[PDB]
């Protein structure tokens, strides 16, 4: 019946003004509230504003008054929020919700948010294409464990994704683990990769991890030795 | 304003779960309830098996044979009037175990020597084979508390469907000599585990 | 011939008290056999203009009949007649409102303007109740009228007054720190009344017409 349609994810440099798109149907636009909330990737979501197509009176909360902007037409039965100014903690997914629970009493007069979007990806970070940066976890006394051990290497500063690793050019299959990179404050990229080895091939095999960054054409590899 | 919810609450399958959201003064508000899969948009709680209950300075939400679809992330939200601002909480991780629970294995990699030798220091501490996907990373230095230069991802599935967590913690070649030891510490249901490396 | 209020006042039996309408139906009576204090009154706190002048002239009629002044689902098109119901004034176990009067909110996010009347046609002096709600805090006044400086306008050949409600912060009666003020008056035969307003009105659901001899 009532559906929430949103534009795509859009990817923009810092300082640029995006602006996302959220379009009702299959009820009267000027019914009721639609509100935007945002969601950190991996954090909780945080209610941003709302704005009523019929009277076109809008409400911002604290963080984010100022920056955003909400409009709408209901010719075309859309409501709009401008991102204006750009910066790297906005990287976030974006829902737009219309407020159909509509209250019982006066006492709470407060619609509540029934259907919401599929969301908006809003990707900022800037950032060249940038080459890893591979530094070898080397093996320690107390990463042994007696019959196996603990060893990797440490991919750190790339942009863009992906990243593949691989550990004696794909014949170490066996106990190998490469984890998903983080984004640092720095606006790069790092992840690390782990190989599980018996602690007796230590000082006998010899252990090279393969990075393959393929956007800046850097292939890097490195020994990791005890 | 400021809601609170649990970080995580784990519960066996056909048995009952409650979620707690606290503030001031719910009373006479309702209270909305948003469920979210991963990868997925919340959507609102309506309602046999779903039934909420408010008294005075807490809201509860409680779900009845519990199932699998029914695991997800759950948020909490009332409007404010004196801050007339809608209020979300922190989020709860409720997780129906359906599968046999475990403490993470920590592993904490010290810089190494080619890192150090390009003038930087960086500290790699692995969380693996845990479940449920819900810790809580710590760091310190000397037994001090570490809150600069951190950067934990959230845990995700790994090959044998337990969780996996990653944290960096970035120095400079100084700053990790300049001390006798680094601890990553990590908390998972009330247990903690201590990782340390040292400069020798 | 009394009329047998009982733990009703009359304030509250004039108005619709949920928990009073259980017991009251006549047509001719001459006294009261009320008690003063209402353990069914105002469930909403407030102040009743005129209240002893009421009492008076509500004593010894030989008529009294109760008709629909302004139908709910046809009066109030572009308002919200359904939420105006409140835990103060709860009845088995719901939440509700006075039988004789109505609530109006907001409609899609919009409190039009809104012009009513009533012309005199019923030959009988009528009775006509209304209420003026006064917030708590601006926000909920916001959210449920929308206009931030409100009005309520009763005109008629014998009554006129316009109100100008205000958001107050008053000490908590029957759990409520909001306070609606109780009007009346008495329209003569072939006499119109015009209610005008912006939000705030308690609107008449009911009215009554009678003859005091
Ligand atoms: C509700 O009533 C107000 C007050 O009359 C209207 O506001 C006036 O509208 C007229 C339009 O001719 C203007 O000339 C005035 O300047 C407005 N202000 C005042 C103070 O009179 C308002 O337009 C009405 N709204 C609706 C929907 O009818
Ligand atoms: C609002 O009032 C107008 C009269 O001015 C009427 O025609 C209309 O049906 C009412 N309702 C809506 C939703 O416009």
């Amino acid at each position: 019946q009532v559906q929430l349609v949103q534009s795509g994810a859009e990817v923009r440099k810092p300082g640029a003004s995006v602006k996302v798109s959220c379009k009702a149907s299959g009820y009267t636009f000027t019914d009721n509230y639609i509100h935007w909330v945002r969601q950190a990737p991996g954090q909780g979501l945080e209610w941003m504003g709302w704005i009523h197509p019929n009277s076109g009176a809008t409400k911002y909360a604290q963080k984010f008054e100022g920056w955003v902007t909400m409009t709408r037409d209901t010719s075309i039965s859309t409501v709009y929020m401008e991102l204006s100014r750009s910066r790297s903690d906005d990287t976030a997914v974006y829902y737009c919700a219309r407020a159909g629970l509509e209250p019982r009493s006066v006492d709470y007069y407060f619609y509540g948010l029934d259907v919401w979007g599929q969301g908006t990806a809003v990707t900022v970070s800037g950032a060249s294409t940038k080459g890893p940066s591979v530094f070898p976890l080397a093996p320690s006394s107390k990463s042994t464990s007696g019959g196996t051990a603990a060893l990797g290497c440490l991919v750190k500063d790339y942009f863009p994704e992906p990243v593949t690793v691989s550990w004696n050019s794909g014949a170490l299959t066996s106990g190998v683990h490469t984890f998903p990179a983080v984004l640092q404050s720095s606006g790069l990229y790092s992840l690390s990769s782990v190989v599980t080895v018996p602690s007796s091939s230590l000082g006998t095999q010899t252990y090279i991890c393969n990075v393959n960054h393929k956007p800046s054409n850097t292939k890097v590899d490195k020994r990791v030795e005890p | 304003s400021v809601l609170t919810q649990p970080p995580s609450v784990s519960v066996a399958p056909g048995q009952t779960a409650t979620i707690t959201c606290g503030g001031n003064n719910i009373g006479r508000k309702r209270v909305d309830w948003f469920q979210q899969k991963p990868g997925q948009a919340p959507v609102l709680v309506v309602y046999e098996r779903f039934s909420d209950s408010n008294s005075g300075t807490t809201a509860t939400l409680t779900i009845s044979r519990v199932e699998a679809g029914d695991e997800a992330d759950y948020y909490c939200q009332v409007w404010d009037s004196d801050s007339d601002h809608v209020v979300f909480g922190g989020g709860t991780k409720l997780t129906v175990l359906g599968q046999p629970k475990a403490a993470p294995s920590v592993t904490l990699f010290p810089p190494s020597s080619e890192e150090l030798q390009a003038n930087k220091a960086t500290l790699v501490c692995l969380i693996s084979d845990f479940y449920p996907g819900a810790v809580t990373v710590a760091w310190k230095a000397d037994s001090s508390p570490v809150k600069a230069g951190v950067e934990t991802t959230t845990p995700s599935k790994q090959s044998n469907n337990k969780y996996a967590a990653s944290s960096y913690l970035s120095l400079t070649p100084e700053q990790w000599k300049s001390h006798r030891s680094y601890s990553c510490q990590v908390t998972h249901e009330g247990s903690t585990v201590e990782k340390t490396v040292a400069p020798t | 011939a009394p009329l047998q209020l009982g733990n009703c006042s009359i304030a509250g039996w004039i108005l619709g008290n949920p928990e009073c309408e259980s017991l009251f139906s006549k047509e001719s009576w001459s006294y009261i056999a009320e008690t003063p204090n209402s353990e069914n009154g105002t469930c909403y706190p407030g102040y009743f203009a005129d209240y002893e002048e009421l009492r008076e002239q509500l004593s010894s009629v030989s008529s009294f009949e109760r008709f629909e002044i302004f139908p709910k689902e046809s009066s109030w098109p572009n308002h919200t007649v359904t939420k105006g119901v409140t835990a103060s004034c709860s009845h088995n176990g719901k939440s509700s409102f006075y039988r004789n009067l109505l609530w109006l909110t907001e409609k899609n996010g919009l409190y039009p303007n809104l012009s009513k009347s009533y012309v005199n046609n019923k030959e009988k002096e009528v009775l006509v109740l209304w209420g003026v709600h006064h917030p708590s805090n601006i926000e909920d006044q916001r959210a449920i009228y929308h206009t931030e400086n409100a009005y309520v306008s009763v005109v008629s050949s014998h009554y006129s007054r316009r109100f100008t409600p205000e958001i107050a912060k008053r000490p908590k009666v029957r759990d409520q720190e909001g306070r609606i003020n109780y009007y009346w008056t008495l329209l003569e035969p072939g006499d119109t009344i015009i209610f005008e307003a912006n939000g705030n009105l308690i609107a008449p659901w009911y009215a009554f017409a009678l003859s005091r001899g």
